[PDB]
Order: C-alpha cells, then structure tokens, then sequence
C-alpha cells in the first residue's frame, strides 16, 4: 500500500497548481484520499478528501472557493488542484490515506509530500560541484567528500549517493538563502581513506522544477 | 456525537 | 474547530528515559456509545511524512515498536515512550477524528541530550570547475558533534571576515544523536586568487581553545 506524488513545482501568485497522488497496492475505490498541507511553522492542516469510488469530495472551509479534489480511477490517481495562488500557499502538499479503521483492515499511509513554491522569481537550476577528499578531509583512517549544489531555484533539491546504495554517514544540509534569493546546500559522506582508490562516490542531485538530474562522480 | 463522514475511511463500529 | 494543545513545546531526555507527552482537545472525542476516543498520534522526522503511532487513543498499529504507548479519555491523552532509542528523535503530533474538520495538534519535539562530542573540522577549497565560472566557494565541515552550539569564523590571510558567509546545522542523528554544520565561504575568483591562506575556526564545548583548519590556494 503505498502512495506516490508528482514533483515539486514553482507557480506564479494567481496561477492554479495540480498535485497528483499515484496510489497502488490496494484496492483504489474502497477508501478516500485526504489532502494535507504543512506550512512553515504551522500545524498541519487538512484540506479535503475524496472517496476514489464515487468521486464524492468534503472540503475544508478554509479552502472550499478555491481547492477542487479529483480522481481518475483507470489510473488510480487522485488530484488536488488550487487555485488563485497566494504566496502564503508556499507549503508541503501531502496526501494520505488517513486513519483507514475498517472491520477487517487498519492502516495509515502518506505519500511523500510536494513543495510547492508559489513567487514571482524564475526557475534555476543549480550548479553542482565536487567536494573532494584531501588530506584536509581526512580524519583517524575516514575521509569526508562531498558535492556543493549552489544557486538553485525553489526549494527543494535532494541528494543520494550511489544511487541509494550509501547512506551510512551521509549528511545533507538544509539550504542557506543567499542575498541573490537563490539557495544552495552540501551533502556529505565520511568513507574509508584505505579504499579511496577502488571505490567509486557519485552524487545524485535532482531538482525538479528545473528538471536538473545531475551524477557528479566525487574523486581525489 | 462524532461526525462520521469526518473521516469516510473510519468505520466506528468494532 | 476541536483545537489539540499538546505539552510541553519540546522535551529533551537521555538514552533509555522515559518521556510523556501531553495532549488536550478542546472538545471531548469520547463517544460514550461505543466508548472510543477518536484520537491518533503521529511521529514525523525531519523531510518524512508522518507515521501513524496510535489510533483510537490506545491502540498501536501494526509494526509500531512496543515502548509506544497511548492513554487517556475524554479531552485528556497521554503518549509515552518507555525507554528512548536514539532513532526516537522526531515531532510528535496528536489528531482527532472525532469532527469536520479533522485537526492535529502544535507538535512536541523529541531531542537526546548526550555526553560533550567534539567536532571533526574539514575544510574544502573550491573546485576547478567552480572557478571558471567567476566565483569561489570555501566550504568548513564541522561533523558530528554534540552540544549544538557551535562558532565558525572565517579567516582569508589570517583576517577576520564578515559578512560573506552562510551556515546550516542538521537535525538531531538518529543514530548517534549528534549534529553536524556546514559553512561555505562564497568570494569572487578575482578576490580569491589574490589571497594565499583560507582557514575556518571552530569554537565548541568539547575543546579547550579553537581549533583552525586552514589550506593555501594552489
């Protein structure tokens, strides 16, 4: 049972935003789908659902005028459209199949969330540049390396190494807001110095709203 | 009382 | 609405404590006929989705460890974690059910305190393909130290800098309960090449005096 979600996006103030929710590994017409959204500092807070049956919608009177929730069952996804966007509409978009409490079955699943950024600033794609090790990164038989991705436009960017197959000792910074209003952030990873010449460290960096997909092959 | 359609996905009887 | 006020805002404890968290709705989400309480609590960690602890006030889903508990009836719950694991680290939220619309409450925020861990300091020099084009980024790696607090300075031929650089810390690990903090020195390349020695210092808990981690271009 799981719940997957479309990309990040940037919109402009008065434009309209569509969130999808690819949902699998359940029967899609037999539960409803909420809409959640997590705001900076504040709680999070519901904005709808919709049984994915008959299409049949409940909406939040904070959104009501202006959030249309919809669902396509041939393609087991449900939508969550807002429009007249205001630049307080900048949020983490969640959808989640909330508290399902049934004779027979009892589970709770959220997909991943979507930034949403909503400002009048233009999409940029970062650059993405190697940290290497050195021996001023090198530390009682560890080696730290990373990549810089510098001056991006909006939030987010994610980071893995080795496509998912690193993880331990990995650390990827929250972004820093530069004075140009562009972000940038590190990843890191500490590797044994013994092996630095048969292993391979690659960085994946995605940022979707500029649709940059980028392995940057980390080396000495 | 609670608002059953709150949550259509909350079936109160056990 | 049925507001949920949870307490307290946050909670640090040591490894293998014990912590209680409260939450009181606004309303009572007891339903006398079938003598539920419509209440769930959640866990979320820093860029994850929240994950569902408990249901029905008391009940703990399937696969959540044991040491999470749920307690309480009426307006007045209870979740409490027996023995914190490092892995613990987390917001925890409250949520009712009970009414339209549904709502969840401010969040507690779970933290480990932990012995003094000094940092390990690095520092990188820019890239050669950063360079050709026209800027220079310094970047001092402070990793896996305990308290937060932490200074970093910047040093361009022994000189103080102001005004040219950007920190972030991570959140709490959840293995080691550590933070680790980057901070990047950003210069023109003209005004890169022409100094020779680039140094960050770091001044925390777990050191008797600063330690300066320094290279020289080229």
């Amino acid at each position: 049972v799981q719940l997957v979600q479309s990309g990040a996006e940037l919109k402009k103030p008065g434009a309209s935003v569509k969130v999808s929710c690819k949902a699998s590994g359940y029967t899609f017409t037999s539960y409803a789908i909420h809409w959640v959204r997590q705001a900076p500092g504040q709680r999070l807070e519901w904005m709808g659902w919709i049984k994915a049956g008959n299409g049949n919608t409940r909406y939040s009177q904070k959104f009501q005028g202006r959030v249309t929730i919809t669902r396509d069952t041939s393609a087991s996804t449900a939508y969550m459209e807002l429009n007249s966007l205001r630049s307080e509409d900048t949020a983490v978009y969640y959808c989640a199949l909330l508290t399902v409490i049934t004779p027979d079955d009892a589970f709770d699943i959220w997909g991943q969330g979507t930034m949403v950024t909503v400002s009048s600033a233009s999409t940029k794609g970062p650059s993405v540049f190697p940290l290497a090790p050195s021996s001023k990164s090198t530390s009682g038989g560890t080696a730290a390396l990373g990549c810089l991705v510098k001056d991006y436009f909006p939030e987010p960017v994610t980071v893995s190494w080795n496509s998912g197959a690193l993880t331990s000792g990995v650390h990827t910074f929250p972004a820093v807001l530069q004075s140009s209003g562009l972000y940038s952030l590190s990843s890191v990873v500490t590797v044994p110095s013994s092996s630095l010449g048969t292993q391979t460290y690659i960085c994946n960096v995605n940022h979707k709203p500029s649709n940059t997909k980028v392995d940057k092959k980390v080396e000495p | 009382n609670p608002d059953p359609n709150a949550n259509p996905n909350v079936d109160p009887n056990a | 609405d049925i507001v949920m006020t949870q307490s307290p805002d946050s909670l640090a404890v040591s490894l293998g404590e014990r912590a209680t968290i409260n939450c009181k709705s606004s309303q009572n989400i007891l339903y006398s006929s079938n003598n539920k309480n419509y209440l769930a609590w959640y866990q979320q960690k820093p860029g994850q989705p929240p994950q569902l602890l408990i249901y029905w006030a008391s009940t703990r889903e399937s696969g959540v460890p044991d040491r999470f508990s749920g307690s309480g009836s009426g307006t007045d719950f209870t979740l409490t974690i027996s023995s914190l694991q490092a892995e613990d680290v987390a917001v925890y939220y409250c949520h009712q059910y009970y009414s339209s619309p549904l709502t969840f409450g401010g969040g507690t925020k779970v933290e480990i305190k932990r012995t003094v861990a000094a940092p390990s300091v690095f520092i990188f020099p820019p890239s050669d393909e950063q360079l050709k084009s026209g800027t220079a980024s310094v970047v001092c790696l402070l990793n896996n130290f305990y308290p937060r607090e932490a200074k970093v300075q910047w040093k361009v031929d022994n000189a103080l800098q102001s005004g040219n650089s950007q920190e972030s810390v991570t959140e709490q690990d959840s293995k080691d309960s550590t933070y680790s903090l980057s901070s990047t020195l950003t210069l023109s390349k003209a005004d890169y090449e022409k100094h020779k020695v680039y140094a960050c210092e770091v001044t925390h808990q777990g050191l008797s005096s600063p330690v300066t981690k320094s290279f020289n271009r080229g």
